């Protein structure tokens, strides 16, 4: 046994490494500081810019009807929410929320979360445990990737949007586990991905997952209030009752101007997540005046059913004036309203592919007055997918502004790119 | 009405299911709950005392194996599943072998029967399963026999 | 409350009795009343 | 019969309450 | 670390044999009753939430109670009715005024002032609540930026990002800065936020008896001189994580003889300022001010501003080029959404009154009148024979309650008489140690506290909770 003196110096041989690496010249760039909020026509630096970054579909930023609720609220809860959920953290208006969402969806229950991006940290992990089966769709973003590794169980991805390529990963999970009964199987995917833009076809995975006894837990946080004929979701869209999927998750910072998130489904299900949980049971609950807004931003997108059909115009209006570019190519869908522009034929190298697209949405608003968002990655992400710059449009975008921002985004990429 | 305190100190153990058995009480109780039984079949339904240790034994020998040797897993779903294939005996102690607290459940089924034995001059009827139970049951506290399935019974 | 009162009330919260249902805490309740008297009669008797 | 028994558990009783608590193997 | 009458953890054992016994009965004879779902397998087993409707089912009117008013020293409770046999509980009118002790607002800011809401509601009609967007796109306005300068100089170092969860600031910034091939050497009694942000990397976690830093040296020792478990290699990091003041324990952190021990072998230390970042210290400073520790020995300061001034968020502090390497690669800040500008705005201006900068004075009343009322609260139940941890500064004072049906004795008693309590049973705490929770704010006044003693005073008579000897 190594006596206690030979092992003061095998305490002080030992070095460790820095905390963190050295910080280079091309890893610090600040963002944009902008003023008088964030809707289609912003402020940066005095001059007026035009917005394609925020994620508000609908156009509900800045509502007059979503102050006048939002006021109310705060001069009578104030601006805490003050304890969990568990304990003195329930107040009414949490309560009518999940009740109006619910019916809304027209689902028995529903559950709220206080943060938009962490409602799916505690959704996988609670209801998958280490001896499970996953099917991913190696295309999902972070905030999904997260919790498929808190839940140490078996998963298996298959390629993006191929069901071609998901059918050959059922048969051979049916084939590999022929034994065992006891499994449980889920397939996690995603309505419109952030990464590329696509719509997932909700035909085929419900008819997969109808004949290999599945389960499907689908992240529709992009299509919530958009993908619809009346703003249902993906189900409304494909046409396909909402009961074959199994789990429903969205963000409501989105389409509905607020924060937070929620988790729909029968009443069985939605009852075992409360007092088994971990962003629920062991955090500070939404703020009131967060949760008295979404209120009233669902009753706006009932009683307006045309400020949908108007996304659709806006999203095929600025389709048809990219279609000349050069240097990309529209590698989304066409009713999503997540423009994407990967770049063809890539110039340098992974690194070098990430810096000459950062720097083409730097001087497309130092120039010409337009924010565009760019992928960014960081390490901790496993995603694969080609990179490139996307465009939120809104649907209260103007059609002078529409216009505005695809000429200046072809004759940008035609004077570097090529 | 309040004496004798103790401060009892916490341990590492880092496991629910198996780190409650370290706190001050668990011995005396454990043997509380053997006597008050014994009792408690010697006045419901009157008989000797020799065929109320009896009693003891085998419904001792029921509730313990279902509970150290049967059920796997956790209770709680705080920690996902690490422990799923692993019975509470397996757990007890983070895999540690022949501890103060493993050779004293050890040592409780083997001094259960020597009671329930010599109460009851050995005879024949009862002699049998009364061996049945030992042997069954210390069998399965051994340090060889750990995450071994006879014939593939429950382990997989 | 009166003393006896307050000492069935402290002997239900101390041994668990008090999160029972009806029947469970009448089922227990009852065995050990029986298990009182088995002991005085007994005890007291079979020795002395 | 009745004290053959009772003559050996005493001597494997003894035998445990002696043992030197050891970790499991390694892989 | 917690003196248990011997006689009261004998019977506590009993109770839960008791609960265990008559669980398992009504489970074999249920499991029979199903010979009179469509292809699935069920969503869980039948055997794995044996705790979730054995024990809890019980007494699930003691938690989830609503309220519909402001998170102030008096509030209203909404009354619930059971309606069909027990299962559902339902919400009426007719609510209550019960005596609010089971919040946090420690300062007293979470309800309404004539400082912070006629600001935060001004700036809430020219940003207009959320910004839907993230903070390296559109999402970093006027408020954010300045923001971020605020907790920089009431902190103390030099650079500060701040977060819109507090439960998201230890699950993606610990895997950032450890991976596979380093040392978490935590303390027992952490948050599960931050084992969850252990569990995220490939990182090796380790445990150190709670609050004795004579157990820290010696797990330290045999880390460092052992290696990485199979392959004897060295670890390449090693992070020390504690707290400032420890929840349901009320302890504060023994930080000068902690940060001496990491100092001398080369770990990094990991503060967590969750609960003692406006409460504790002269200024609410945090323990780094109240037990003068210099604040450069210590690498990341972590904090959460939900408890002492009202409103969602978290913030990380640390040196100029650990904050760039953050918002750098740091998941939450690249993917997640921004804080909306009427939460951050009420940050702003509550530091502002704390610090004096408002032109009155009443920001220290509320340091000072918080001092008086945790102290003399705690003074007057040890003089009562009740067994109160803490030291003598903290404001959270957990009451020791050691049986499983004294939970809703407690609970139901109090509020009958019209006061609030937390209560914490067995699935989150240990078997042996169930508890209550008393939270004291500066809101709070003396009368307020005299009602509420004689009338826990009167309950703990009952329950028979006054384990010690009296006066
Ligand atoms: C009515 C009076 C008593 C009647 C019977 C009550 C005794 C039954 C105790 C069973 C102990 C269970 C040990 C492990 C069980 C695991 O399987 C499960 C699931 O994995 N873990 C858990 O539930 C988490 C552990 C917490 C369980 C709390 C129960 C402990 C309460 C009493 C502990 C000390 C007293 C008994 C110690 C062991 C006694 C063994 C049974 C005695 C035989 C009774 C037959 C006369
Ligand atoms: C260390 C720690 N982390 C997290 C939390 C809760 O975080 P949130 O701010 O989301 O309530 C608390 C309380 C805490 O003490």
């Amino acid at each position: 046994p190594l006596t206690e003196q030979e092992i003061d110096e095998l305490c002080d041989e030992w070095v460790p490494e820095p905390l963190i690496p050295p910080i280079t010249e091309d890893m610090k760039h600040e963002p944009p500081v902008l003023e008088s909020a964030a809707g289609p026509h912003t402020t940066v630096n005095g001059k007026d810019v035009v917005n394609f970054a925020s994620a508000n579909y609908l156009g509900l930023i800045g509502h007059e009807k979503l102050l006048e609720s939002c006021t109310s609220a705060l001069e009578k809860y104030g601006v805490g929410s003050c304890g969990p959920r568990g304990f003195y953290g329930t107040i009414d208006v949490h309560l009518d929320c999940e009740t109006r969402i619910s019916k809304f969806l027209g689902t028995p229950d529903s559950i709220l979360y206080s943060y938009g991006l962490s409602t799916m940290f505690s959704t996988i992990p609670c209801f998958c445990k280490k001896g499970d089966v996953i099917v991913a769709d190696e295309g999902v973003h972070w905030g999904i990737q997260n919790g498929l590794q808190l839940s140490r169980s078996t998963i298996v991805y298959f390629k993006h949007n191929d069901m071609e390529s998901l059918r050959i990963t059922l048969e051979k999970i049916m084939t590999k586990y022929k034994r065992s009964k006891n499994l449980r199987r889920y397939i996690v995917a995603e309505a419109v991905y952030q990464n590329s833009g696509q719509i997932a076809p909700l035909d085929e995975i419900v008819k997969l997952k109808e004949k290999y006894r599945f389960r499907v837990i689908l992240d529709e946080s992009n299509s919530f209030g958009v993908l619809g004929r009346s703003g249902r979701g993906l189900a409304e869209h494909h046409s396909v009752p909402i009961e074959k999927i199994d789990v429903v998750t969205a963000a409501m910072g989105h389409a509905l101007a607020t924060e937070g998130g929620f988790c729909t489904g029968n009443a069985r299900i939605i009852d075992y997540q409360r007092l088994s949980s971990s962003g629920y049971v062991f955090s500070a609950s939404l703020p009131p005046y967060l949760a008295s807004a979404a209120i009233t931003a669902i009753d706006v997108i009932d009683q307006n059913p045309d400020m949908l059909v108007k996304l659709k115009q806006n999203v095929a209006l600025l389709w048809k004036g990219l279609s000349d570019i050069k240097g990309m190519s529209l590698t989304s869908n066409r009713e999503s309203p997540i423009v994407f522009l990967k770049l063809e034929k890539s110039s340098g190298s992974a690194k070098d592919d990430l810096l000459l697209l950062e720097k083409m949405a730097d001087r497309a608003l130092k120039e010409d007055s337009l924010l565009v968002v760019s992928s960014k990655r960081s390490f901790l992400d496993k995603c694969r997918l080609p990179v490139g710059i996307k465009l939120y449009v809104s649907a209260g975008h103007s059609e002078s502004d529409l216009l505005k921002a695809s000429e200046s985004l072809k004759r940008l990429a035609s004077e570097l790119l090529l | 009405m309040a004496n004798l305190y103790v401060k009892a100190v916490p341990p590492p153990d880092m496991n629910r299911n198996t780190e409650w058995f370290m706190y001050p009480g668990v011995w005396t109780t454990y043997m509380l709950i053997l006597f008050f039984g014994w009792l408690v079949v010697l006045s419901v339904s009157g008989c000797s005392p020799g065929m109320a240790w009896t009693v003891v034994n085998l419904a001792h020998f029921v509730v313990t194996y279902h509970s150290f040797h049967w059920m796997k897993g956790t209770p709680f779903a705080d920690d996902q599943g690490i422990y799923n294939g692993l019975t509470w005996w397996e757990q007890m102690d983070n895999g540690q072998q022949l501890t103060r607290n493993r050779k004293f459940l050890t040592l409780v089924p083997v001094v259960l029967y020597l009671i329930a034995s010599h109460t009851t001059d050995y005879r024949h009827p009862w002699l049998f399963l009364n061996t049945l139970a030992v042997m069954v049951l210390v069998v399965a506290k051994f340090p060889n026999m750990h995450k071994v399935r006879i014939f593939g019974i429950n382990g997989d | 409350m009166n003393w006896v009162q307050r000492k069935i009330y402290l002997y239900n919260v101390t041994f668990g009795l008090y999160m029972l249902d009806w029947w469970e805490r009448y089922l227990f309740n009852s065995l050990v009343v029986v298990l009182m008297w088995f002991v005085l009669y007994n005890g007291t008797r079979y020795f002395s | 019969g009745h004290f053959f028994v009772e003559g050996l558990l005493g001597v494997v009783i003894i035998i445990l309450l002696t043992r030197k608590s050891y970790k499991p193997p390694k892989r | 670390m917690i003196t248990i009458p011997y006689l009261t953890a004998v019977s506590t054992y009993f109770s839960y044999g008791l609960l265990f016994a008559f669980g398992q009965l009504r489970d074999f004879f249920r499991r029979f009753i199903d010979w009179w779902l469509q292809g699935y397998a069920p969503i869980c087993l039948g055997h794995e939430d044996f705790y979730i409707r054995r024990l809890y089912h019980r007494i699930q009117d003691c938690f989830e109670r609503p309220i519909s008013s402001a998170p102030d020293a008096w509030f209203d409770v909404v009354e619930r009715y059971s309606n069909d046999n027990n299962k559902t509980l339902k919400r009426t009118t007719k609510t209550s005024r019960c005596l609010n002790l089971g919040s946090y607002n420690y300062l007293g800011f979470g309800s309404f002032d004539e400082y912070c809401t006629p600001r935060v509601i001004e700036s809430l009609k020219k940003f207009s609540a959320s910004t839907c967007s993230s903070r390296v796109d559109a999402g970093t306005t006027s408020v954010h930026a300045e923001l971020e300068e605020c907790v920089t100089r009431f902190v103390g170092k030099p650079a500060a990002v701040v977060f819109g969860m507090g439960y998201a600031t230890n699950s993606a910034i610990i895997p950032v800065l450890i991976g596979k091939g380093g040392l978490i050497i935590s303390d027992s009694l952490n948050h599960s936020s931050i084992v969850n942000g252990a569990r995220g990397s490939g990182a090796t976690i380790r445990v150190f008896q709670h609050n004795t830093p004579s157990h820290l040296e010696r797990v330290l020792r045999e880390q460092i001189a052992e290696g990485q478990p199979r392959t004897h290699r060295p670890w390449k990091k090693i992070i020390v994580v504690v707290e400032g003041i420890y929840s349901m324990e009320g302890e504060i952190c023994h930080l000068p003889e902690v940060v001496a021990i990491c100092k001398k072998y080369k770990a990094y230390v990991y503060l967590d300022e969750a609960h003692s970042i406006g409460a504790i210290g002269k200024t609410g400073k945090g323990i780094c001010e109240l037990l003068g520790v210099d604040t450069a020995d210590v690498d990341v300061m972590m904090g959460t501003f939900t408890k002492s001034f009202g409103s969602c968020g978290g913030y990380i502090a640390g040196s100029k080029e650990l904050i760039q390497y953050l918002k750098h690669q740091c998941p939450a800040h690249l993917y997640a959404t921004s804080i909306p500008t009427p939460s951050a705005q009420q940050i702003i201006s509550a530091i502002k009154v704390i610090l004096g900068e408002d032109g009155s004075n009443r920001g220290a009343q509320k340091l000072a009148r918080i001092r008086e009322n945790s102290n003399f609260f705690r003074a007057e139940l040890q003089k009562m024979g009740f067994e109160v941890l803490g030291d003598n500064d903290s404001p959270v004072m957990p009451i020791m309650l050691y049986n499983p049906a004294k939970i809703p004795a407690f609970s139901r008693e109090c509020l009958r008489q019209k006061v609030a309590v937390v209560v914490v049973g067995f699935p989150a705490t240990p078997l042996l140690l169930a508890r209550a929770r008393i939270c004291i704010s500066a809101s709070h006044s003396r009368e307020d506290l005299i009602r509420a003693l004689k009338v826990i005073s009167k309950v703990g008579d009952l329950s028979g909770i006054k384990y010690f000897p009296a006066e």
